[PDB]
């Protein structure tokens, strides 16, 4: 379980952790030897790690419409995947620490991510529904920082302190 | 000889294997690109067989041919140089004093009413035939 | 992880055939992109040195995510396949961008030692009048000398590219300085025998300027005292 | 060079010149000698010992 849970949470495809692109990655269905009850949790688990690769895709697009803020707002958020990759770290050494570890700890670690998590991917749905560029995003994102949540505002103020900087590219070169 | 030394120096490591085949390949890698330039000069000696000044046109062309990498071109430039340096001693014999000693013709000459032209070239300076003139 | 392996043997594959030991017709400033091309490849081989402790795959690929959007941009720039003063312009373009903060540097640090063997003919031809380019890629000029005419020294030098009529792709921008290091290059030899990419862009331009004035008021004295104009002028 | 120093014997053959000639070559000689004990030296108390 303990090696096998941090690479489903990175959102690679697993045997036991099918990809059917309809959903995302998701436990399969009723495994036996498998309690049913264990595995309802373990969906939502797996649920942090599809919004992830739903997350390196928004990325790998603009890196490696057309925009230079888009790739300055893919700088934004990797240090939102910072405290985020850092906790991968830490659950690791836990492991090492005992190899007999359940679970429960493990959900309890993620459970900081699970309002952290779906409020970025709602952000850059907004931003590639109504297919912005430049500057504009600055002030969508900073009613997004206007908002409610103390991680999240936090998250979204990094993600608008990196295309602020763009911004100043252009503003220290005019001015 | 200069390479030699730093070798024994990762032999006084080499004692015991603390060196794997990478780690001391890391260290031939800036030295990788100047041992081929050295090769290609001498190479390039050993085939046609020129003599004299013709030689060191011949280091002016691999100075030419290498262009970029400033660094290690900096170094054969130094030695096309050092090179023309038994080409300088013989080469104040014969304009500040005449009497001039080769030691098989490696500085063109030929000696001298009129008595003879007069043509020096044969061995061909290694930059423009004006001084060969002069 | 293993195609991240497969783009640093791609490096390799093009550092070892650009070497002009191998080639004499391909460009001096071609070779020139390799000699710090070569330098992050042994910055690769001390990390790979430091990879260990690796207690999961994910320590390293995740120390490798920062390399990773970096060697992706940096590896399919050569994918077209830009050669010579055309290859100066790609990573001039690239050098003006900056968006990624860690692809920034490293297309800056290029940028320092391919203009090497560029600016190397620049400087030469506007202080003696030697334009040293007779070998590889890129405008060769030993411009036809004429002693018959003495009328700029020269009645026939071409232009310093003779098809495009352009320089470009080095720090100013070449668009003024061009058409008059042209200029002052016929007669420096008339003399002679019978943060940002944009702020580092405006510290070269007055130098650029400063030595074609230089060179200037060189040959303005040269012309008051051989030519007599101004005794030309009252006869006419 | 060692038997060389050897056919110089006699001070008085034939030439002055003759014996000087490998008197330099006796001084050469001998510059040898004052390098093998410099490399010696390491071997023991009086690197990595390999030929």
């Amino acid at each position: 379980m303990i090696h096998e849970l941090l690479l489903a949470l990175s959102g690679y495809p697993g045997s036991i952790f099918t990809w059917n692109k309809r959903t995302g990655l998701q436990v399969s269905q009723d495994i036996p030897f498998l309690h049913p009850g264990e595995t309802s949790v373990l969906n939502r688990l797996c649920k942090l790690g599809t919004d992830y690769i739903r997350f390196t895709e928004f990325i790998e697009q603009y890196t490696g419409l057309h925009g230079i803020y888009l790739r300055a707002f893919c700088r934004g958020l990797d240090s939102i995947l910072q405290p985020y990759r850092q906790a991968l770290l830490d659950l690791e050494q836990e492991f090492l620490a005992d190899p007999h570890l359940s679970i429960s700890h493990i959900n309890y670690s993620l459970d900081q991510f699970h309002l952290l998590f779906p409020s970025i991917m709602v952000v850059v749905e907004q931003i590639k529904s109504q297919k912005i560029h430049g500057c504009q995003i600055l002030e969508t994102v900073y009613k997004h920082s206007c908002g409610g949540l103390p991680p999240v505002r936090s998250a979204l103020e990094k993600t608008l302190a990196v295309c602020h900087g763009v911004m100043y590219k252009q503003l220290s070169a005019w001015m | 000889k200069e390479y030699m030394i730093l070798i024994s120096q990762l032999e006084h490591l080499q004692r015991q294997g603390l060196l794997s085949l990478q780690k001391l390949w890391f260290y031939i890698q800036p030295t990788l690109r100047t041992m081929e330039v050295l090769a290609s000069i001498a190479t390039s000696l050993n085939k046609g067989e020129c003599f004299g000044g013709a030689t060191l046109s011949l280091l002016h062309d691999r100075t030419f041919g290498y262009t970029g990498d400033s660094q290690a071109q900096e170094l054969c430039l130094y030695l096309t140089k050092a090179a023309s340096a038994p080409y300088f001693d013989i080469l104040e014999r014969w304009i500040y004093r005449g009497i001039i000693n080769d030691p098989y013709s490696e500085f063109m000459v030929e000696e001298h009413w009129d008595q003879r032209y007069t043509i020096v070239q044969q061995q061909i300076p290694s930059f423009l035939q004006k001084v060969a003139d002069k | 992880v293993a195609e991240y392996g497969t783009y640093y043997t791609r490096l390799s594959h093009f550092s070892l055939l650009t070497v002009l030991d191998s080639s004499h017709s391909n460009g001096l400033v071609f070779q020139a992109f390799t000699s710090g091309l070569r330098k992050y490849l042994q910055y690769y081989r001390a990390c790979v040195l430091s990879t260990p402790a690796s207690l999961t795959l994910l320590t390293i690929s995740f120390l490798f995510r920062k390399l990773g959007r970096q060697l992706r941009y940096l590896a399919e720039l050569c994918c077209a396949f830009p050669t010579g003063v055309k290859l100066l312009s790609y990573l001039y373009k690239e050098a003006l961008e900056n968006s990624s903060n860690e692809n920034y540097p490293v297309l800056l640090s290029l940028l320092k030692t391919s203009c090497e063997p560029y600016t190397r003919f620049i400087y030469d031809w506007v202080y003696s009048g030697v334009f040293r380019d007779v070998c590889g890629e890129f405008m060769i000029q030993v411009n036809e000398d004429y002693l018959g005419f003495r009328d700029k020294r020269y009645w026939t030098h071409g232009y310093v590219l003779i098809s495009k009529e352009v320089e470009d792709c080095v720090p100013v921008f070449l668009k003024h300085v061009a058409n008059e290091i042209y200029i002052c290059g016929k007669t420096i030899n008339l003399l002679k025998l019978c943060s940002l990419p944009v702020l580092m862009k405006y510290s070269v331009t007055a130098p650029m300027v400063s030595h074609v004035y230089l060179v200037n008021k060189a040959i303005v004295d040269y012309y008051f005292v051989e030519l007599k104009m101004e005794r030309h002028f009252e006869a006419m | 060079i060692k038997k060389y120093t050897d056919q110089r014997s006699l001070d008085r053959a034939f030439g002055l010149v003759g014996q000087s000639f490998c008197a330099a070559l006796h001084q050469e000689l001998k510059e040898y000698y004052r390098l093998l004990s410099v490399l010696h030296s390491q071997l023991q108390v009086e690197s990595s010992l390999t030929l």
